[PDB]
Order: structure tokens, then sequence, then C-alpha cells
């Protein structure tokens, strides 16, 4: 059975693909319709489905298979059909000039990609061509035109084409420009010609000006563009080709019309302030944009043109007033975040200027600024709380992103004016604590917290009062009371600093502590506090874990808001003596310990399953952050958890989740104790091995790796480690033959331990147990795998085993007897077989067999070589012969790089 | 309710693995080159009621693009995907803008930064500027640690069925 | 090593406010907050700054370097 690459059937399949409910008969049509398009038959059939006797579903796929067959397979293509091509198109393109504007777009973009196919010299004049040849309908025929030109430019920044050609075209590109902006003016300029029309000469004007094209040229279009804007069907276009033509890049270096766009950018005030008064957003949100993007990507040139100082403050003015648009960003206006980017870029130029000159633009624009922190905190300020639970849950969203991208700029405006900031926030903070909105108090207060984290030691007179301040705040409000926990986090690293003040925030904190909707603030405000100041925390820690306690005794915070108070429980004990602390803990985790023997008692239970991994979760964080050694006790509860731990591991072996939780604990203990975790060492050794012959995961390698890595010079606790290791290798590699790349997690992991282990301690390579051969061949066929990571690792694993050569034996031998395949391997993937981006990392095995072993390598790469066309068959035998001898030299690392770089790049 | 979604963007993003992740509820750690398109139906329960939604999962490497284009007629919406820790797959999505809005243009769009998960990010979260249309939204998406899943395809039934109060069974 | 969007630079002169003037082997350079205030730039001194995709003029003070660079041949 077959059916054969006809219209008909290729009808019916489209039909199916696009009809058929069947996931696997939409598969199979695909599949046929992948063969369709490649086919030979297309060229005739495709022609047939652009028809007018078919659907535009149908038509489409005609088109679209002609855009492919000439993008991808151009090479194809016989010289004398070319023009036979080109003129079919054209005239097809015609007959949809009234036809359905997705197909029509399509065959634009195959004539476009064909014109750019043969653009360098066999099409000299492409554009002038296209113009004489469409100059039945009229108006569509000009449409259909400027649709053709306007696809023109962009199929030229997607094409991929090397170098040389890539330039030659874009030269010859750039000619033709020239050539279409008056074809634009004109039609622009002609009275006669309607908004259908109008519209797609700006379109298309925006969507060549997207590459790099001189400014001084635009000028006419930029103006008749400008003319446009107070016309409503053409303002969306005019505004896009205003800005698409004014933040190019090439544009700063011509300030000449850069002077002369200004005036225009005011003209259309009058605009702005009707539009902000009628609510008409999209209008005053497009002159915003225009007057940002003049801004932004024009202001150190229009300061520098000092001459004309008057109409940039103007213009800043402008953008001001698009900042302070009355009512909230997320719902009343869209207006002032387009503005906040042109502020920061402003306070960046004027910081770098020269002092002198500095001082004297400073002058000008720092009362700017205060008025620019007046408007921010007015806008950021929460509406009422009638309007704001009346909000979109999108628009609340939006606002809250809205308000930290506000929070954002207020850091940088306090590194432009300073003190006098801090000064005036906690005067107007003062003036309103001593009707009543909080609001207005949260607003102040949200700018003291978006700034203070920023703010310097060294002229810090502010924040003392402000920390008097904060307990006089009413904690009536959930916002507001959040925002003051988040403040106080935020005053942290001060706090450490001067310990006398923590006495009269602390007890604000562990209020809130107790309170389930400040859960996400508190608790990390109190880690924040924990976590910074630790050696002048103990004396208040006895109410600290009292309370920590309670509001754990209760249900009060989620599952994973409790783990950061674990985290800050442990910041805290680790500071505290000895004795006391281990009393302590022994106290927080004694009701933890009965639960878990509650649980493992039990049967396993869904219900269970949960309630365990909290216990293990809390016991990890626990552990994560309390270290007595300052870079242990953990160590005597690590002890009497291990025997809990291994009943709980036989009960819920078989459960991935619960497994990695339990390993979860001994991963962190060990992270944080690095000579401190040797006394568990031999029943760690015991219970990952045995973990790891059960069931293979990464995890356990990697935590192999950091024992390994922590305790390889310590001889004394070295044994037991050293046969999870060997153990891990066998396992691994058993595993590995019954499926490469069904488990590419661990083979990652495993790659990172054992060149941690080559790196760390390369005498463990002379053990027996390990197969150093079948080890070898493992890592030699990582690198053919489509994962990117796990290459990368195995690429690592064979940098830092080759200086480790002639030190040992193993290695030596290892290297000596299966060395040629590797230098294959890595030849194959420059050749193709690998990605680009992992290249760099491919690269560093090849220096490394230059530094490690030159005599082998010289006579591997020759032999590798000699092939024809192994690597790919686009080389050339002289080229192989260039890269021998470039990679033979006894060379630098880094041009290795570019070597192959350039090596690859042919290849592709 | 039926809603056609094309599922666009880079090679090598992990679009699949999302996919994947919404139907079985498992997370693969293999990454195999998507030959053409994978339609898989997913249905999402709602206080409406059950909305689905028709992915078009497309390849991203150009060599297993296959019909490309021809994939995205008759979409009624679409998510694009890009890798956080790579920067090509960031610059490449103005190019799948371009091509989805040739096909289909004011259907509304998803702009999605996935391996978010993963320590080292190559993008910055201050850089995305695509959401600023109205038919355009960003989100951060893990498809591993699982962080906003739902939050694509819960915008995109909104803006579909036209309930702002629309949430998520 | 470098990476792309990255810059090896040399410091060329002194704006202050974590703020200096340098010019890359390959603009402005901008060193933020306490990572600055930890690690003290001198003029002349070896350095690596991340470009910023809005403006190539600016950049951001990434790394500061204390000799294996000049045995690389970056
Ligand atoms: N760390 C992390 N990795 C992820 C995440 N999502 C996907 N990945 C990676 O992406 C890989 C899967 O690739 P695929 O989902 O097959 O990529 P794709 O969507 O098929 O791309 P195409 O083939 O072009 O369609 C996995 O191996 C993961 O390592 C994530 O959320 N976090
Ligand atoms: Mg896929």
């Amino acid at each position: 059975p077959a059916l054969d690459f006809t219209v008909e059937n290729v009808e019916k399949a489209l039909h199916q693909l696009y009809y058929d409910p069947n996931i696997e008969n939409k598969n199979l049509a695909q599949k046929w319709l992948m063969q369709a398009q490649v086919s030979p038959q297309a060229w005739h059939f495709s022609w047939q489905l652009l028809q007018p006797d078919k659907v535009p579903e149908i038509q489409y796929f005609g088109a679209s298979a002609l855009h492919i067959k000439i993008s991808r397979y151009w090479s194809d293509i016989p010289t004398d059909q070319y023009e036979s091509l080109k003129a079919q198109l054209f005239t097809q393109i015609t007959r949809f000039a009234s036809g359905s504007k997705i197909v029509l777009t399509r065959l634009c973009v195959a004539l476009a990609s064909l014109a750019l196919s043969m653009m360098p010299d066999a099409w000299p004049c492409a554009v002038a061509d296209m113009v004489r040849l469409f100059q039945v309908d009229g108006q569509g025929r000009c449409l259909a035109l400027l649709e053709l030109l306007t696809v023109l430019p962009e199929e030229f920044q997607t094409s991929r084409l090397p170098q040389y050609r890539k330039g030659l075209v874009r030269t010859s590109l750039a000619v033709e420009c020239g050539a279409v902006f008056p074809l634009l003016e004109q039609l622009l300029q002609q009275p006669s010609s309607p908004s259908c029309v109008r519209q797609k000469v700006l379109k298309c004007f925006s969507s060549w000006v997207q590459l790099e094209v001189p400014l001084q040229d635009c000028e006419a279009l930029i103006q008749a563009a400008f003319a446009a804007l107070q016309d409503s069907e053409l303002f969306d276009s005019s505004v896009e080709a205003i800005v698409n033509a004014i933040s190019q890049p090439d544009a700063q270096r011509y300030v000449n019309t850069l002077l002369k766009l200004i005036p225009l950018v005011l003209g259309l005030q009058e605009q702005l302030r009707q539009a902000v008064q009628n609510g008409d957003m999209e209008t005053s949100h497009g002159i915003c944009r225009i007057a940002v993007a003049l801004g932004e990507n024009h202001s150190r040139a229009l300061l520098d043109q000092v001459e004309h100082w008057q109409s940039f403050l103007a213009l800043v003015n402008m953008i001001m007033f698009c900042t302070g648009i009355p009512g909230h960003y997320p719902v009343n206006e869209t207006t002032s975040s387009l503005t906040l980017t042109f502020w920061y870029t402003l306070q960046d130029d004027i910081l770098s200027f020269e002092a002198e000159k500095q001082a004297v633009y400073q002058q000008v624009y720092r009362p700017v600024y205060f008025q620019l922190v007046d408007v921010l905190l007015h806008k950021a300020q929460f509406p009422s709380d009638e309007e704001y639970g009346f909000w979109s849950s999108d628009e609340k969203e939006q606002f809250r992103i809205y308000r930290v991208d506000i929070s954002d700029t207020l850091m940088y405006v306090y590194e432009m004016l300073g003190a006098e900031l801090l000064s005036n926030l906690y005067d107007k903070l003062g003036r309103l604590l001593t009707p009543y909105s909080w609001q207005h108090t949260e607003a102040l207060l949200y700018g003291f917290q978006s700034i203070a984290e920023t703010i310097d030691v060294n002229y810090s007179d502010v924040v003392p009062g402000l920390i008097g301040l904060i307990p006089r705040i009413s904690i009536s409000n959930v916002q507001l009371a959040d925002t003051v926990m988040f403040t106080i986090g935020a005053l942290s690293e001060w706090l450490a600093d001067h310990p006398v003040m923590i006495n009269s925030v602390l007890p604000l904190v562990l209020h809130a502590l107790g309170n389930p909707e400040l859960s996400v603030s508190s608790v990390s405000t109190l880690k924040k506090i924990c976590r910074e100041c630790k050696y002048d925390l103990p004396p208040y820690a006895a109410n600290i874990v009292a309370v920590s306690q309670d509001v754990l005794m209760k249900q009060i915070h989620k599952t994973s808001q409790c783990m950061w108070l674990m985290q800050a429980l442990g910041f805290l004990l680790s500071a505290l003596q000895v004795e006391e602390i281990l009393k302590n803990l022994h106290s927080l985790i004694s009701p933890y310990i009965q639960q878990l023997e509650k649980l493992a008692e039990e049967i396993p239970n869904p219900s269970n399953k949960l309630a365990i991994v909290h216990i293990l979760g809390l016991l990890s964080n626990l552990f994560t952050t309390l270290d007595i050694s300052h870079h242990n006790p953990v160590v005597v509860v690590l002890q009497q958890v291990f025997q809990l731990i291994q009943k709980v591991l036989s009960k819920w072996l078989n459960d991935a989740q619960v497994v990695e939780a339990v390993c979860a604990i001994f991963e962190k203990s060990v992270k944080t104790l690095l000579d401190d975790f040797a006394p568990m060492v031999p029943q760690l050794c015991e219970m990952l091995g045995r973990m790891y012959s059960t069931i293979p995961q990464a995890s356990a390698l990697d935590l192999t790796r950091q024992l390994v890595h922590i305790f390889a010079h310590e001889p004394a606790h070295f044994p037991p480690i050293e046969a999870l290791f060997l153990l891990v290798t066998s396992v691994t590699l058993t595993l590995f033959q019954q499926g490469p790349r069904d488990h590419p997690d661990i083979v990652d992991s495993f790659m990172q331990l054992l060149a941690q282990a080559l790196k760390r301690k390369p005498d463990l390579f002379l053990c027996e147990r390990l197969d150093v051969k079948a080890v070898f061949q493992c890592a030699v066929l990582a690198l053919k795998f489509p994962e990117a990571p796990t290459v990368k690792a195995s690429c690592g694993f064979f940098t830092e085993l080759l200086p480790r050569c002639g030190e040992v034996e193993s290695v030596g031998k290892v290297v000596q007897e299966d060395g040629r395949m590797l230098l294959i391997a890595v030849l194959e993937a420059i050749g193709g077989q690998a990605s680009r981006s992992l290249m760099d990392c491919f690269a560093d095995i090849l220096f490394a067999l230059n530094k490690h072993c030159f005599s082998l390598l010289s006579m591997w790469i020759k032999e590798a070589l000699q092939p024809p066309g192994f690597p790919s068959a686009r080389l050339s035998p002289e080229q192989k012969d260039t890269f021998s001898q470039q990679i033979l030299r006894e060379v630098n690392k880094r041009r290795v790089k570019e070597m192959v770089k350039e090596f690859t790049l042919l290849c592709r | 309710v039926q809603f056609k979604l094309v599922l666009v963007g880079d090679g090598g993003t992990g679009k699949t693995t999302f996919v994947k992740r919404h139907l079985t509820g498992e997370f693969e750690k293999k990454y195999v080159a998507t030959l053409g398109v994978e339609v898989h139906p997913l249905v999402f329960h709602t206080n409406r009621g059950p909305i689905k939604f028709n992915v078009w999962d497309t390849a991203g490497l150009e060599k297993f693009g296959g019909l490309r284009d021809g994939y995205y007629i008759q979409a009624q919406c679409a998510i694009i995907m890009f890798d956080v820790t790579s920067r090509v797959t960031y610059k490449n999505v103005p190019n799948w803008h371009r091509d989805l809005v040739r096909v289909c243009e004011n259907i509304p769009i998803v702009l999605c930064g996935n391996k978010v998960d993963i320590k080292d990010r190559k993008v910055k979260a201050k850089s995305i500027v695509f959401h600023r249309k109205k038919n355009l939204q960003y989100y951060d998406i893990s498809a591993k640690s699982n962080y906003n899943f739902e939050k694509p395809f819960l915008w995109l039934a909104r803006k579909l069925i036209g309930d702002p109060n629309l949430e998520f069974v | 090593f470098k990476e792309d969007g990255q810059e090896y630079a040399q410091v060329i002169k002194m704006l202050g406010n974590g703020r200096l003037e340098a010019m890359c082997f390959d603009r402005l350079c901008h060193i933020r907050g306490k990572l600055r205030k930890k690690v003290w730039i001198n003029t002349s001194d070896i350095i690596l700054v991340g470009l910023r995709d809005y403006q190539d003029n600016k950049a951001d003070v990434i790394l500061k370097y204390n000799r294996s660079l000049k045995a690389y041949g970056e």
C-alpha cells in the first residue's frame, strides 16, 4: 500500500492532519507530508494547491512547501529553472493580492528567500526589478509589493549563511534600501494613498530600519511617520516605525539628526496631554514609547551637546509627566513602567561625566530626581482596600512585579542622591507617625525597604532613628506589617554591627512569627537576622527557640516555610555554647523523633508519607546551617538518628522521594562540616553502599564525591569510603550495560565523582576492583550523548585525568592501551556529532592531550586524519593537514579553541 | 472546550519534558530531539468546567524542523520556550514570534523561561520585555521543580475563555 | 575564563561611586554594592566585565584579577 505524491493525496492528507482527532493519524499524515514537501513532485503539485479551487488551509501548505524547498534546499534547484521559479512566484503573489493574507505572506517570504539566495550577483537589482514587475488590481498590487519588500530584510536576519556570503549579501541589500526608501516616501507623500497602504509603508520602513541603516537617510520617513501620528489608524504603525528607527544602535553617531528629532517629540505633548485626560491609554503609551526611545538611547549625547540643554530638560519633564500619570499602573495607565529604564540611564550618564561637569549637571537634575522619589513612592502606594479587592488577579500581580521594578529603581536613586534622601524619608515618615491611612506609611516604609539593603554604614545616620520608628508603626493592616518585617530583614547587616538595637526589634518579629499571614516575611527576616547577627544573639536565644517551638507546635507555617525556620534556628545555635546547644537541640528535636518513631512502626501509608518527608526535611534544614566550625554535636545527634533512619529506609526503600529525602540529611550535614564529618563516615558508607546496591541514584554518587573531596587527605577515615567508591563503580558500569542513555543523571554525576577523585587523590585509581578499561569505554561513549551537561562533565573528567598519566601507572597504561579511540571520538564530535556550545569544553581535552602526552597525540592525530572525510566529508585533504600541523606543536591553550571553532565552522 | 496550542521555541529547551510533566506527572531526564510535531491533548479542570488544550509540540532543531510553519495553522494560541542557562535561545525568541504572527496574528502567546531551578542562570530576570503587549505575558517555569507549572495554561485559559476570574480546580 | 557577553578589561580611569572607566582588550564599567566595597579596584588593574545587552557602552564588573591569563593566551 502506498500513496503517490499527487494533489489529491496531499490534500486528503492535509484534511486528515488538520481535522482527524486521532493522534497517530495526525502523526502519520504529518510524516507522509514530511516526505511530500521534500519530494520532487512537490515542484508540480504546490502550484496546484495554490489554485482558487481550494481552501486557504490547503493553499498555505502549497506555499509553505515552496518556501521550504527554496530556503532549506536551494542547492538542488537547477540554474535554468531559476528565472522560471522567480517569475512564477511573482505571478502567484499577484493573484493573492485579494487572496488570503497568510498565504500571500508565505509566498512573499518564499520570493524574498529566493532573492537572498541569489542576491550577490545572480539577481543584480532585486528591489528595482520587483518595483518594475508590479508597476489585475492596482492597489492590491502595491500592497503585495510592499508586503514583499517588508519581508525581504527580515528573512535576511534569519538566513543562515557563511560569514563572507552574509556580508556580501548585506552590502548589496544596503544598496537596495536606498531604492526602497523613495518608493515608500513617495507613496506616503501622495494624498491619493489609502490608510491600508500607508500602514504597509510604515511597517516596511520599520522592517528595514531593523538592519543597520544610516539615520540621516531615514530622516524623511521619520518626519512623515511623526506626521502620521495624528491619524488614528496609523498610530500603532508610525510609533513602531519611529521607535525602531530611533532605538537602533547605529543611531548614536548621527547627532545632527538626533538633535532635529527632539522638537518633534515635544510636539506630541498636546496629544499626550489630551490622551492622559481623555483616558486614551494606547495613545499616551505610544507617545511615551517615543519619548523614552529618544531619551534612554541618546541621553549621553543629548547632554553633551550643552547648547540645547533647554530642549532636553523639557524632554525629561515630558518623561517625568509620563511617570506621574494619575492612577495606578496595572489598570489606570500602562505608561509609567516604560519610563523606569530611562531614569536609570540618565543617572548613569550623569555619574559618567567628569566630576567638574558632573557637578554642573547634578545641580540641575538632583531636584528632578528628588521629585522622582515623590512620584514613584506615590504610585507604588497601594490603592484603597475596597478598590484593591476588586482588582483582577493578573492586575494585582502586574502591580506586584511593577512595584518590584520601582523598588529596583529607588536603589539607584539612592546612589545618586545619598543621605539627603534618607533624611527626607525619615522626616516624612516621622511626620506621618506623629484621617489616617496605612497606605502612605507603608509607601514610605516600602521606599525605605527598597533602599535599606544598599545603604552604606559610613553615612548611616538615619538607620538608628528608623529602627527607633519601627515599633511605633501599627500592626493593624497585614501589608504594612509585611513591609515592616521585610524592612527589618533588610536592616539585618546593620543590626549585626549595632547589637544594642536588636533588643528593640526582635520581639516585634517574634510576634509576627505567630501570625500565619506574615509567615513568608517574618521567618525570612528571622533567618536574615540569625544568619547575620549570630554572635550577639545568644542572650535573646531562650525566647527565640521557645517561640519557634510554639509557632511550630501549631500548624501556622506551610512546610517550605518551616524549613527556613529550621535553617534560622541552625544559625542561632551555631553561636551558643556547646552544652546548652546540645540540650536545646535535643529539646527541639525530641518531639520530632517521637513522630518519626510513630511513622516508622506503622505500615507505609500514603497519609504517613508526607508526614515522614516533613520531619526528614526539617532535620536536613536544621543541619545545613548549624556549624560550630565557622568555616560537633550534630554528629552526636546523627548517630542516634542513624538507627531510626535505617529502619525508615528498610520500610520505605521503594519510594524514591522518601529515599532522596533521607539521603539529603547526610548530604547537607556533610556539606556543612568538613573535618567534623569524620566520626560518622564508617556508618554512612554502609548505609549509602546498601542504598546504591538496591537502586542507583545520582545524589548518592554526588555524596560519595563530596566524601572523597573532603576526607581523602585524612587517611584514618579513608578505608570505609574506598569501598563505597569501588562498589559504586561496579554498580554503575553493570547498570550502564543494560541501558547506556537510559540514566544520564547517574552517568553525569558519576563523571563528576571520577573527576573529583582524579584531582583529589589520583592514587585511588590504582585499586584493583575498578574496571579501568570499561570506565574509559563508558566515558568515551559519553561524548556521544545528546544530553549536554553529561557530555560536559565527561569532558571535565577527561581534562582532569591526563596530567595524572605517568604519575599513576593504571592511568598511563589505560591511556596507552585505549587512547586512540578517545581522539577518534573527539574528532567525531568536532566533525559535527556535537553542538557548538560544548565545543570549548571538548577542545580542553585536546589541549590536555598536548600537555600530558605529546608523543602519543602526534601519532594518534596523524593516523586519525588519514582516512578521506573522517570528521566531515566537506573537509579538504589539505585542511586535515593544516589542522594536524597546527595541533602538533608543543602552543597556547586559548588559541586551540579558536582553531577548533574555525574547523567546526568549516565542517558545518 | 477545545483549543489548539502550538508549542514552539529553540531545540533542547525542554518543552517536551514540560508536556510530559503535565501529561504523566513524570519528569524525563533524557533528551530526545523531537521529529516533526508531537500532538498531545492536555485537559485542565476549572470552575466553569473542563478545558482541553491540544498541544502541538514543535521541533526546535532546524534539521528536524520538518513541516515547520504548517503546524501553526488554526492555532488559537501559542507557548514560546527558552532556556535560562543559554542565551542563544533567548536571542532567537523574536524569530519564533515572527513566524508565529505570520500564520496567526493576534493569538495569545506566552513566553516561558526554563531551567530557572538550576543554580547558575545566564539570563537575568530584568531582561524580559516581551510581556509589554496586552496579548503577551512572561513566566519562569521549571519543568523539574514544577515551579509555575500551570501558570501559562492558566493565563491562556483565562484570556481565551474571556474570564479573568477563572481559577484552576 | 571569559564568557559570552563578557569582556576582559583593564582599568583606565576612575569615576567613583562604584563606577570606573576602563578599556577591554576586545567602555564604562560599573561595580556593585557589597562586592565592590569588599574589593578595592585600581587604575590599570586587570578586570573582567559583563556586557549589558541594552548598551555596549556600559558593563558590570564581575571579577577582580590577582597571572594565569598570560599563560592561557586569551
Ligand atoms: N534542571 C532542569 N532541566 C530541565 C528542565 N526542563 C527540561 N530540562 C532538561 O531538558 C532535557 C529534555 O529535553 P527535551 O524536553 O526533550 O527538549 P525538547 O522540548 O524535545 O526540544 P525539541 O527536541 O527541539 O522539541 C532534560 O534532559 C532536562 O535535563 C528543568 O525544568 N530543570
Ligand atoms: Mg520535544
